[PDB]
């Protein structure tokens, strides 16, 4: 099946694609560098099964950060409820919000 | 016939040490330009953070007042079980805000010819 | 899961530099060489912290650094450095390679008083 | 105003191509002994406006038969093609600058053979399905050829843009350091055109012809800013408009003066000419052009 | 005589004039009489989008110079 | 907002790709597959990957749709998933394609046999006998 | 030697297309492992800042970092300037 | 998960119905894949950009390569189909049954 | 072809697999399995007739709707993982379609459609080499996610292509379509092992591979297609007939012969996880392969069937080329039954 | 934006044109009155297809050139170029070049 001959032989053939965080040109950070870090530093010599059962939290983190699912329907959330509010008339948005703002550098 | 060959090669030479000189200029030029930029830098760097708090800052205080009647709603509460910073996406900071503004953070530099 | 906490808005009250982008790169090295020390403070203060709730005071200390570099050429080289600032806004990439000129009036200026 | 720049930019593009036929008569005339349509107008100025008046206001002669779908769709491609891959080139300032500009140009260059094969499709005779198809191979050939000498020499650039073009050649023109690539650049675009010696080969007919002399004029121009670098001044650029323009229209006097003074190659003659002798030496060359700035440690800056 | 080619030459040579200068004008125009700021690689937008935020008027060509620093 | 232009775009490609999944007279087929492929580069393009687009634009379009139009004439919600902070004076994607030759020196030999084999295993389909 | 050198006589007639690209290609080749400009390409390439130079925290052991970019200390472009 | 990536999903699975519809003409079996590969292409673009992983930049390019290259082969073979049997209609390849 | 060509491009197919076996990244994966398939499609035209064509371009469009299958798979799962290495597939949709797509590689039913035509149309050797190498990479692939396969679904296609080959192989007359039908089962009898312990996969896969070298390379001896042509052959060759005969039988799974170690060692390791039923169906269904070799084996040895007088001419000539690694095939696939324990070699 | 208004006027007006000039002589009233298939230009379009393939591998060679690996750039850059070679010089000399 896998016969692992980069390892046997120290090629380094294909390792530097498989994570955003390995070594990218001029040190360009991944988006999710911090949350992929993490994970792999928790499930690095653990094995499948504990890694899976043990490092649920980074790897959702990770999984957070990669899609920002929570975000998106928290933002949509405060979003209808502004707009319900503004259609009933008990909202009105500040001037920031309005594009009347002062702008800072 | 060898007279037409050495003026061919002899344009070629010349052509080669003028672009010589003047790629080493140019390496030079943009040395020096990059090296303006890595001393203004932390200027930026500061304005940049601050900016990014205060729209975090504003975006909290509306959440704050429209939130107000929805029971189980914790205001401000991290969607990430890690208490880390966490760089907020586009539309954490431009989601309440007017659209022809979303339009220009999202859009302005790929649209700029 | 917990709540964020973010600086009221009198900690992120500070005196702006209003100065645009082509002033900004005519005395760039100069304000590199001059003002490095607070620059560098609180970068490495960024760097290292790796949150930017955590480094207000150091943008407060540069911020103030620059104001008073601009305020001495301001005091003492006002003129060759609007001459200097105005070729390099001119240009549509703000090329140092312009006006060498210009750029060495303001040079032996600055020299010569500060 | 930027609907006015692109109308300033469109009209006098026609315009050209238009007074190009009258350009090309009065050249060829004179090469051959004798003088090109001079009755009509002053000098013959008021020839093209005449040729368009009589193609406009004669019958076109539509097969009935055929697909009108796409015997009306080829003009408008070929057109618009024509006109779209003038936007990114600086004369000194381009109209839209864009990074990437020479894979623009590359990628509409490429999408214009569409325009010769939905024509020759929707002909509908075997004869002109043929004639497509050679027309067809030795476009998408030539431009093989075109892109890798266009990646060759733009290594000596830094980068794809069009502006930094006029930076590359301040000191000294591009022709100097690599004319091979020149010559063959030259050829292609010869017959990439459809220009004699590689002219094989109402309306519709019109719109096909202004959108291959456009096309004509698109790459002398193209020519002339890659390896014919003009001196640019920042605070007058009108120097460098008229040294292009100039160097624009030699290249044009030139491709008349070819046609005129050659025989035409056959097919299978200039299908060898291009795959035995073009592209061996073009990438020969191009590997020279990658080695060079290595060699001599004169990378250009950007990236 | 071959002169005569001339005329017509002119012609294309005015009908390529007008585009080049009219871009160079118009960007002058828009541009409060400087050259189009050019802006490649993500950096020099968000110079101009400073600019644009301390001028006040909404416009990155509107330059605020020493005399801003109070 | 523009109407979800990001939305606009991705629906366009759906339509396009629902027409010419029908395979009606493949010359038509191809004509809406170029129609989806210029819609797409133009997603990509909107996205931020200029280079990546172009590269569809010239190479899917230019010549492998061409080779196939040949052939055939031959024969009878959005706008949040984006970043926050700058690039820096150079393009990302640029870096990374780029980096194909002082990183992916695998990836540059085998695509470079594979295209090779290419080659030689058409010569022998097309060679007849 | 004089086989060799009789067939090299024999592509330059006939042929010479394929000659020139083959020696072309050879240089380009060969060349470069020879020039002694390679290593001051690489330098160049190396020397051009494209990230911010992050400070080291000072502990007191660091007599080649310097503490202000005027220092003597540290790498010097002086060779590029030369060139 | 955004509308975009459901869209571009759902353009791929409905080239994939129109290959696995099979009505005749082998060259729009070939279109369906080609439309495949595109659909795989934007969707790789779009999720590799998105996420800043700068080195995977190179996954577009080779995939397309890759299947070109397969495109072409492809090619190679339906001519040959026609060249035995003056036409391209899938029902023709029925010499073979189980 | 050139045997040079021919060569180059046999290298080209080992190395496709080679680097599908020892890599570590998918899109690596892929290129193998592209590499594979633009090399082996000469392969099957090396003798170019209208039959070839039509199998070769069979194949070509099952394979590449695979290969883009498990490139959409492996999309999907960096999509809802930023992974690129070959280990747990972190999605279930992912997975599903990687599955369906190391099935249509495979041609485990109901994606078996396309061997038995494949393999009548091709030669005899261009058959050997797609019956027995091309299992090798997707094998592998399953084996290194075998912990995040969903057993229903392997199981049930698992279940489904013996039941398939056991049926239609009976009907089938040329020897190559039942060749096509028998590994088909023997890949039912394969994939269902994989969730529980991969090392008997792995023991399986050695042993069908050995068998079927050996039958292909007596059909080849004796240049055989039908039956009647089989048939024929006691008349020349008579050993060749005793031994395919005994291979035939090998393959059967009848004990103490070779073929029986799998299907028992398999059996053993489903009854360790509580499963009764399955490997009780499956050796049930097996019979039916054990029938259509029987009536094989009749055919061919066990009855001399009638011959022709042309034959006479064949005696006097011997056969010039000889293949070696026969006898050695024939031997592993035959009489290796008491050395069943170096199974724990992790072979 | 500005692209996409270039792109809008440019195939709007060049469609007004076709379109004029197709329609102006139609308001006047008037009388109103296969298997070859040859092989080489299939071969030739494959093999502009897969030099076409090779080009795209090489086009990202003016941001190659800044790596600092230089030597590694230039082996892998040489090493494609060879490649494109020895693919041209095998179709050249099998009589994959021949009308
Ligand atoms: C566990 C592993 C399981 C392995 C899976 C099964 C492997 C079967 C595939 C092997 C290739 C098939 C084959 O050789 O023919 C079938 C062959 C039957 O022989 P045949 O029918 O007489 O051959 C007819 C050929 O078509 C006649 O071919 P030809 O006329 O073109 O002659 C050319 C010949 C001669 O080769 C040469 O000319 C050498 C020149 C070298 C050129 C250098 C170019 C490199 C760049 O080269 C070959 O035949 C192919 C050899 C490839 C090298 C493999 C190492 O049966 C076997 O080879 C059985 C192999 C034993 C099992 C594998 C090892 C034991 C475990
Ligand atoms: C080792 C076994 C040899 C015999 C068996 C060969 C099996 C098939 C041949 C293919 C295997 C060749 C191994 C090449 C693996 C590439 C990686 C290794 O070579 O290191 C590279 C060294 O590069 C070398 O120059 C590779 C050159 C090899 C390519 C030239 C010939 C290849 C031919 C292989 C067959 C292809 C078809 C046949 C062609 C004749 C990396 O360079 P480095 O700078 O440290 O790292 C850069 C990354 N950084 C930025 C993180 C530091
Ligand atoms: C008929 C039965 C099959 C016979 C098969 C042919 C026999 C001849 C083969 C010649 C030797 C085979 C291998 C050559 C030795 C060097 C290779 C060696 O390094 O490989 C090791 C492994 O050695 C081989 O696996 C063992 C080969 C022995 C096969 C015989 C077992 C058959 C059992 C039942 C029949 C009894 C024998 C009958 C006579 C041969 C490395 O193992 P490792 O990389 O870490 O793990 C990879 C596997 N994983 C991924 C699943 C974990
Ligand atoms: C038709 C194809 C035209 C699109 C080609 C555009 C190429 C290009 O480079 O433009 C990118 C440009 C700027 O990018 P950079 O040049 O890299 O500079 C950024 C920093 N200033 O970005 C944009 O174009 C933004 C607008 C994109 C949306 C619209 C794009 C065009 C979409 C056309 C869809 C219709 C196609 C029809 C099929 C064609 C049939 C033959
Ligand atoms: C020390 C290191 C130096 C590095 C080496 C670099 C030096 C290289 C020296 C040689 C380079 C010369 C390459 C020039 C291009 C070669 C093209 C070629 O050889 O093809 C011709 C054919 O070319 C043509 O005939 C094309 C004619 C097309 C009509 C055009 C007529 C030319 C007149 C127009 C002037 C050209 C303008 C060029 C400048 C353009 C300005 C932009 C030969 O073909 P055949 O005669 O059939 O022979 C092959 C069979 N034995
Ligand atoms: C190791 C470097 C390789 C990379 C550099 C070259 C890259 C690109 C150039 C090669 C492209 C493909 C070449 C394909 C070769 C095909 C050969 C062939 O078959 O052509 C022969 C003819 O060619 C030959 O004669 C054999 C080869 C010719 C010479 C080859 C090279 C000779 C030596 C080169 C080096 C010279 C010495 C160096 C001098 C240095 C300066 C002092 C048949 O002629 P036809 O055109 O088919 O017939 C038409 C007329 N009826």
């Amino acid at each position: 099946p896998f016969f692992d001959v980069q390892k046997r032989l120290g090629l380094d053939l294909d390792r530097w694609m498989t994570i955003q965080s390995a070594e990218q040109p001029h040190k360009i950070p991944g988006r999710c560098h911090a949350f992929e870090k993490e994970w792999i530093e928790c499930a690095h010599g653990i094995g499948g099964i504990r890694a899976e059962k043990e490092c649920k939290i980074e790897f959702d983190d990770f999984v957070e950060c990669l899609l920002r699912q929570k975000t998106m329907k928290r933002l949509s959330a405060i979003k209808r409820q502004r707009d319900k509010l503004i259609k009933e008339g008990k909202y009105t948005p500040p001037p920031h919000h309005l594009g009347k703002e002062d702008p800072r550098p | 016939g060898y007279s037409m060959f050495a003026v061919g090669i002899g344009t070629l030479l010349f052509g080669y040490w003028s672009m010589m000189k003047w790629n080493r200029e140019r390496r030079r030029l943009q040395i020096e330009d990059f090296e303006a930029r890595i001393a203004l830098m932390p200027l930026f760097q500061a304005e940049k953070d601050r900016r990014v708090l205060q729209m975090l800052r504003e975006n909290l205080e509306e959440e704050a007042i429209i939130m107000k009647d929805v029971p189980d709603w914790k205001v401000g509460e991290s969607v990430f079980h890690t208490t880390r910073w966490v760089t907020p996406m586009m539309g954490e900071l431009y989601g309440l805000r007017t659209n022809e503004e979303i339009l220009s953070a999202t859009y302005g530099f790929i649209w700029y010819t | 899961p917990g709540i964020v906490e973010l600086p009221t808005l009198e900690d992120l009250k500070v005196q702006e530099v209003k100065v645009s982008s082509s002033v900004l790169k005519a005395a760039a090295h100069h304000y590199g060489a001059q003002c490095d020390k607070p620059n560098k403070e609180f970068m490495l203060c960024r760097w290292e912290e790796k949150d930017p709730r955590r480094c207000l005071e150091e943008g407060k200390l540069v911020n103030q650094c620059a104001l008073d570099f601009f305020r001495q050429i301001k005091r003492h080289c006002a003129e060759p450095f609007t001459e200097y600032w105005t070729c390099i806004d001119y240009s549509g990439l703000q090329l140092f390679r312009h006006c060498r000129k210009q750029q060495a009036k303001f040079d032996e200026c600055v020299l010569d008083k500060l | 105003m930027f609907m006015i720049n692109i109308l300033s930019l469109i009209i006098p593009i026609l315009l050209a191509v238009a007074f190009l036929t009258l350009v090309e008569r009065k050249v060829l005339g004179y090469m051959q002994l004798r003088k090109g349509p001079n009755v009509v107008g002053p000098y013959g100025l008021l020839q093209p406006i005449a040729d368009a008046l009589k193609l406009f206001t004669k019958e076109p002669l539509r097969p009935a038969t055929s697909s009108i779908s796409m015997f009306i769709i080829a003009p408008i491609l070929a057109l618009s093609l024509a006109l779209t891959m003038w936007v990114p080139l600086p004369m000194p300032y381009p109209l839209i600058n864009m990074n990437l500009g020479v894979l623009f140009m590359l990628a509409m260059s490429s999408l214009a053979v569409y325009s010769i094969l939905w024509s020759g499709w929707a002909s509908n005779s075997k004869y002109a399905l043929i004639g497509a198809l050679r027309a067809v191979a030795q476009t998408i050939s030539y431009e093989v050829t075109l892109a890798i000498i266009l990646l060759s020499v733009l290594l000596m650039n830094g980068s794809y843009t069009l502006s930094t073009l006029i930076t590359t050649q301040e000191h000294i023109w591009m022709i100097f350091t690599s004319w091979p690539l020149a010559m063959m650049w030259f050829i292609s675009t010869l017959a990439e055109t459809n220009r004699a010696p590689f002219d094989l080969t109402a309306g519709p007919f019109a719109m096909f012809f202004m959108a291959e002399y456009a096309n004509i004029i698109m790459m002398n121009a193209f020519t002339a800013i890659l390896f014919l670098g003009a001196s640019h001044d920042p605070h007058t650029p009108e120097l460098y408009t008229i040294n292009f323009v100039l160097k624009t229209l030699a290249l044009t006097i030139t491709f008349l003066w070819i046609r005129a003074s050659y025989p035409r190659f056959r097919y299978d003659q200039l299908m060898h000419l291009l795959w035995k002798s073009f592209l061996p030496l073009t990438l020969a060359l191009c590997m020279w052009h990658i080695s060079l700035p290595i060699m001599t440690a004169s990378i250009p800056p950007q990236s | 005589m071959w002169f005569e080619i001339l005329p017509g030459i002119a012609v294309m040579a005015a009908c390529l004039f007008i585009p080049g200068m009219a871009t160079a004008h118009i960007h002058k125009f828009t541009n409060g009489g400087k050259e189009k700021r050019v802006a490649h690689f993500s950096y020099q937008w968000n110079l101009m989008e400073r600019d644009r935020r301390i001028s006040g008027v909404n416009r990155y060509h509107v330059t605020k110079g020493l005399e801003n620093i109070d | 907002m523009t109407m979800y232009i990001a939305f606009i775009l991705s629906t366009i490609f759906v339509i396009g790709f629902v027409g010419f999944s029908s395979k009606p007279s493949p010359i038509y087929g191809g004509l809406g597959l170029i129609v989806s492929g210029g819609v797409g580069c133009g997603i990509v393009l909107n996205f931020g990957g200029s280079f990546l687009g172009l590269m569809v634009f010239l190479i899917y379009l230019g010549g492998m749709l061409v080779v196939f139009g040949y052939t055939t004439a031959m024969a009878t919600g959005d706008w949040v998933i984006y970043d926050t902070g700058d690039s820096g004076f150079f393009s990302e994607e640029a870096m990374g394609i780029a980096a194909l030759y002082s990183y992916g020196t695998w990836l540059v030999i085998v695509t470079g046999w594979s295209l090779l084999i290419g080659v030689v295993v058409i010569m022998e389909i097309t060679r007849g006998n | 030697a004089g086989r060799i050198a009789s067939f090299l006589k024999n592509a330059w007639a006939k042929e010479p297309v394929l000659v020139a690209s083959f020696a072309i290609g050879g240089l380009a080749i060969i060349l470069p492992s020879l020039s002694p400009y390679t290593n001051y390409a690489i330098r160049i390439n190396r020397a051009t800042p494209y990230n911010y130079p992050v400070p080291l925290r000072d502990d007191g052991n660091m007599p080649d970092v310097p503490s202000h970019p005027q220092d003597p200390q540290g790498p010097s472009l002086e060779w590029l300037k030369n060139l | 998960m955004p509308l975009v990536y459901m869209n571009i999903i759902m353009a791929f699975a409905i080239a994939l119905a129109g290959l696995l519809m099979y009505r005749s003409h082998l060259m729009s079996s070939l279109l369906c894949l080609e439309g495949m590969m595109l659909s795989l292409f934007i969707m790789s673009t779009l999720i590799i950009l998105n996420t800043h992983f700068t080195l995977a930049n190179m996954m577009p390019i080779i995939l397309l390569v890759f299947a070109a290259c397969e495109a072409a082969l492809g090619l190679s073979l339906l001519v040959m189909v026609s060249n035995t049997y003056g036409t391209d209609y899938v029902q023709n390849l029925n010499l073979l049954q189980c | 072809m050139n045997p040079i060509i021919y060569t180059t491009l046999i290298m080209t197919v080992m190395s496709g697999t080679m680097l599908v076996m020892i890599s570590s990244h998918w899109l690596l994966i892929w290129i193998g399995f592209e590499m594979n398939l633009l090399a082996m499609i000469p392969v099957l035209m090396k003798n170019f007739n209208p039959r070839a064509t039509e199998a070769a371009t069979k194949y070509f469009l099952t394979q590449a709707t695979a290969s883009m299958m498990l490139m959409m798979a492996i999309i999907i799962n960096l999509l809802y993982s930023g992974q690129w290495t070959i280990t747990k597939m972190f999605n279930p949709v992912a997975m599903t379609m990687m599955t369906m797509a190391l099935a249509m590689k495979l041609g485990l039913s109901p994606f078996h459609f396309w061997v038995p035509e494949v393999t009548q149309g091709i030669s005899l050797q261009a058959g050997l080499l797609l019956l027995t190498w091309q299992k090798l990479a997707p094998l592998s692939v399953l084996c290194q996610i075998s912990q995040s396969i969903n057993p229903n679904l392997m199981l049930t296609m698992a279940m489904l292509s013996i039941l398939i080959g056991g049926w239609g192989g009976l009907n089938q007359t040329q020897l190559r379509k039942i060749m096509a039908y028998s590994s088909i089962a023997h890949m039912g009898w394969m994939t269902a092992v994989l969730p529980y312990n991969t090392t008997m996969t792995i023991l399986n896969l050695l042993i069908y591979i050995t068998m079927t070298l050996a039958m292909f390379m007596l059909l080849i001896h004796s240049s055989a297609t039908t039956t009647l042509s089989l048939s024929h052959t006691w008349n020349k060759m008579p050993v060749i007939t005793s031994l395919m005969m005994v291979t035939l039988l090998s393959m059967g799974g009848l004990p103490p012969l070779s073929g029986f170690m799998p299907k028992w060692m398999i059996i053993q390791e489903m009854t360790k996880n509580e499963s009764i039923i399955m490997p009780t169906l499956m050796a049930m269904t097996a019979l039916l392969n054990l029938y259509f070799y029987m009536r094989l084996a009749y055919s061919s040895s066990l009855t001399m069937f009638p011959s022709t007088n042309n034959m006479k001419m064949k005696w006097q000539f011997e056969h010039t080329k000889q293949m070696k690694l026969l006898p050695t095939m024939i031997v592993l696939s035959t009489l290796v039954l008491p050395m069943t324990p170096a199974l724990s070699s992790l072979n | 934006m500005n692209i996409m208004l270039t792109l809008l006027t440019n195939v709007t007006l060049a469609s007004l044109l076709v379109l004029i000039a197709f329609w102006l002589p139609q308001l006047n009233a008037y009388s109103e009155k296969r298997l070859p298939f040859s092989m080489k230009f299939f071969l030739v379009a494959i093999t502009f297809l897969l030099f076409d393939l090779e080009i795209a591998l090489l086009l990202p060679l003016p941001w190659a050139s800044q790596t600092n690996n230089l030597k590694t750039m230039l082996t892998m850059a040489l090493f494609l170029l060879i490649l494109l070679a020895a693919s041209l010089a095998y179709e050249w000399t099998q009589k994959g070049l021949e009308w």
